[PDB]
RNA sequence: CGGCACCUUACGAGAAAUCAAAGUCUUUGGGUUCUGGGGGGAGUAUGGUCGCAAGGCUGAAACUUAAAGGAAUUGACGGAAGGGCACCACCAGGAGUGGAGCCUGCGGCUUAAUUUGACUCAACACGGGGAAACUCACCAGGUCCAGACACAAUAAGGAUUGACAGAUUGAGAGCUCUUUCUUGAUUUUGUGGGUGGUGGUGCAUGGCCGUUCUUAGUUGGUGGAGUGAUUUGUCUGCUUAAUUGCGAUAACGAACGAGACCUUAACCUACUAAAUAGUGCUGCUAGCAUUUGCUGGUAUAGUCACUUCUUAGAGGGACUAUCGAUUUCAAGUCGAUGGAAGUUUGAGGCAAUAACAGGUCUGUGAUGCCCUUAGACGUUCUGGGCCGCACGCGCGCUACACUGACGGAGCCAGCGAGUAUAAGCCUUGGCCGAGAGGUCUGGGAAAUCUUGUGAAACUCCGUCGUGCUGGGGAUAGAGCAUUGUAAUUGUUGCUCUUCAACGAGGAAUUCCUAGUAAGCGCAAGUCAUCAGCUUGCGUUGAUUACGUCCCUGCCCUUUGUACACACCG
């Protein structure tokens, strides 16, 4: 029986950032070499290999566990 | 007496109906097989031929 | 003879009311004069004619309209007559309300929302509506898709979800913003399509409820009246709680409703049995006068007896029984004796033909339709509000004092409820606490245990002693607990403290005839706490009627109608 009415702006829901080829940036391909793994994957025991961290400011984040480093 | 209601949907509306019903009391096997009100009368067994005074021995 | 008429009947006539003519008229003819041709316009205009005038006589059309009207039937309605019934009427009475305070609801006012429905009976302690989250429909802020399913776009070189820390935000909502992390075709944009709403529409509805009215009313078969719609049956009088019966009777016999019926209450020394009931005995045990008794405890083996008191299944019993009276000597009524019960034995449940703009779309995964549906009127979450007061109204209570307050002593009911890996039930009994409350056990999934719910009034014994007193308990201040995530705008109680109006209430008006009214408490409900409220129970226990139509209301008959969407015409 009333018409509502905002002030606030309205909110734009968050989108996932799209990174285009994110796994390069994981691993550095060395001509005659082995494997990099620079990244240092998660050590809990949930993710294994293959699941890497963030090198973000002063933490080190990976997504699959809720879990930061230093 | 055995009472039904169910409601039926129209396209326009709701149409409830009712559809009551009585089976018949004489066809009652477990309950009373009338009503409280029937009074039922057997019929008269007079109007015999009396003789005054007979003795029958048997 | 002539009249003015009147009564019955209908040979006959009539659409019927009716008619001795309105008959002798489709079996159409005694003579003759006048008049009408749907309703209005309109007895109007014009012309003529008569009149002092007012007016009379004669007298259209255009245009407009599907009806206007007659007699009667049913209903509805009446500011009409006659009857009947009723403590939602009165007579005679009892208690009240209406005076103050409070609780509560209503309108009103304010508000951010103070949600809203309902407004004589049939609105206002009602929405089982005693609202902290929730309820909530409202307000200020925040989320999610929990938008199924077909497609089109995108999309594995990633459609996209979840996200540490800081900022923001109330938030340790990655809600979003800084952040580069992690799953992967369930998923992202649009279209259809949906879906969900305490949104609106009860004046679009169902289903239920209330009301008419729980009043006693309603209906057909055959016959009779009528051309018919309809009517009689279904009614003067009496009787009954009653259309229930007697009776009268163009009616007769029937059906629904009422009554019957069912639940509950009473009686049963007559049955069936009762260790989840009791009793008398029987043990063993106790205190007193010792009289062998009076009181008790115990006894799931005293392997006692019984159903009488308590329970409930089978039954029985009352049908106005018998008698005195009045009555149409009928239906009934009134007085006795018996009886347990003689008011339908008491009180309730179900309850007719159709119907209401009675109430509800705020209970529904009950709904049609309008609104909206991703920045949601959906949800979720925090905080608020329904409590907010210059006012009037009602449902209740507290009382206004001595037929009383406190303080002791005594101390009887009945209806009911109560649980496990929970989300904590009834809680005893013990232990702490002035109180409220706190701790530890145990019983009961239940006639066992909670609980003999030892309820209060009440009876007694004391102070108080007419004073607003010690009647009354508003308004307010301080601490301790309880409940809940959360008690501030006191949840509530408890302890202390403050010591209000009120000294019986106007005009008015309500309920009620027997365990009824009225005092008095108790339980179940909503409920985590909150009962001044309802729903039920039990304790004490009356006054006066046992009549009437004076008021009011309803019903029936007569009557009237230009109403039938029915006087809100
Ligand atoms: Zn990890």
């Amino acid at each position: 029986r009333k018409k509502k009415v905002y002030t606030t702006p309205k909110k734009i829901k968050h989108k996932h950032r799209k990174h285009k080829l994110a796994v390069l940036t994981y691993y550095k391909v060395d001509n005659e070499g082995n494997v990099e793994r620079l990244r240092r994957e998660c050590p809990a025991p949930t993710c294994g290999a293959g699941i890497f961290m963030a090198n973000m400011k002063d933490r080190q984040y990976c997504g699959k566990c809720h879990l930061t480093l230093k | 007496i055995d009472i039904a209601i169910r409601h039926v949907l129209m396209r326009q509306g709701v149409l409830g109906i009712k559809v009551k019903i009585m089976k018949d009391p004489a066809a009652n096997r477990f309950g009373p097989r009338a009503l409280p009100d029937a009074v039922k009368i057997a019929e008269a067994k007079d109007e015999d031929e009396v003789i005054p005074a007979p003795t029958v021995k048997s």
